[PDB]
């Protein structure tokens, strides 16, 4: 998987409250977070299926 | 526009509850289920202004005349959003231009609770130093929002006293206000940064960034009203 999957998820410099998911390595599934709206990194998914597709297993 | 039926009570982390009802322009922006994503203005009966970084959509909601987002009791209005309109120089690399008008589907019924702010011209200049305000339901600490509307009073920063903290990321379309004690925060974007003109309140920014821990020392960045409101006009004459 890609690496960018072990990245801690990111909420960035905008300051909105929008929940998006985020692989967990340690946990080994997709988890939720709050996204602060722009510059989002790529371990940053509109929904927990994208997640899991893109960085299960990582 | 501009004056509340209902005066605020003056002297978001750091800063104080809201009198209920004393920024009657305050709207919530929610998805479905009703979860908190970002504020905004109303600007109209049919219009609302917002960050374009909040990604509103049609599947939204806007919430107005609300104060305690705890108390399934309140009076509120729930209104439809028909379309969304963001600004296409909406920069998302650099975050400028950071601005979305929103139409309702509904036009909101103005009262006691809900109203209008101003909009300013665009030759407006809204002096470095001048004392406004800035509402919100973001973090109060940088954990959940608060239930009740905050509100914070801060001094609007010239672009070069900006710049010596943020440097060259400060764009055209950007005004800083802050560093003085208090802080927009996670759930503030797309609010409102009012100053009065005339002893009205009109808006001269839109929460957008800042501090990545909503430190109370570095300054805030908002979107810069008076850059944007010609675009703001052209879209309300042309829908």
């Amino acid at each position: 998987r890609p690496d960018f999957c072990l990245e801690p998820p990111y909420t960035g410099p905008c300051h909105a409250r929008i929940i998006r998911y985020f692989y967990n390595a340690k946990a080994g599934l997709c988890q939720t977070f709050v996204y602060g709206g722009c510059r989002a990194k790529r371990n940053n998914f509109k929904s927990a299926e994208d997640c899991l597709r893109t960085c299960g297993g990582a | 526009c501009g004056v509340p039926a209902i005066q605020p009570v003056l002297s978001i982390v750091n800063g104080e509850e809201a009198v209920p009802g004393s920024w009657p322009w305050q709207v919530s922006l929610q998805d479905k289920t009703g979860f908190h994503f970002c504020g905004g203005s109303l600007i109209n009966e049919n219009w609302v202004v917002t960050a374009a970084h909040c990604g509103v959509t049609t599947s939204d909601v806007v919430v107005a005349g609300e104060f305690d987002q705890g108390s399934s009791s309140e009076k509120i209005q729930k209104l439809k959003i028909a379309k969304v309109f963001k600004n296409s120089k909406y920069n998302s690399l650099t975050i400028n231009n950071d601005i979305t008008l929103l139409k309702l589907s509904t036009a909101a019924s103005f009262s006691q609770t809900v109203s209008a702010v101003c909009l300013p011209s665009a030759s407006d200049d809204f002096a470095a130093g001048t004392t406004c305000v800035t509402t919100g339901w973001g973090l109060t600490r940088y954990a959940n929002t608060p239930d009740r509307l905050q509100q914070a009073s801060l001094p609007l920063l010239s672009n070069t006293n900006c710049k010596k903290y943020w440097g060259t990321k400060i764009k055209d379309a950007m005004i800083c206000a802050g560093a003085s004690g208090v802080s927009s925060c996670m759930g503030d974007s797309g609010g409102p940064l009012v100053c009065k003109k005339n002893g009205a309140w009109t808006l001269v920014g839109i929460v957008s960034w800042g501090s990545s821990t909503c430190s109370t020392s570095t300054p805030g960045v908002y979107a810069r009203v008076t850059a944007l409101v010609n675009w703001v006009q052209q879209t309300l004459a042309a829908n």
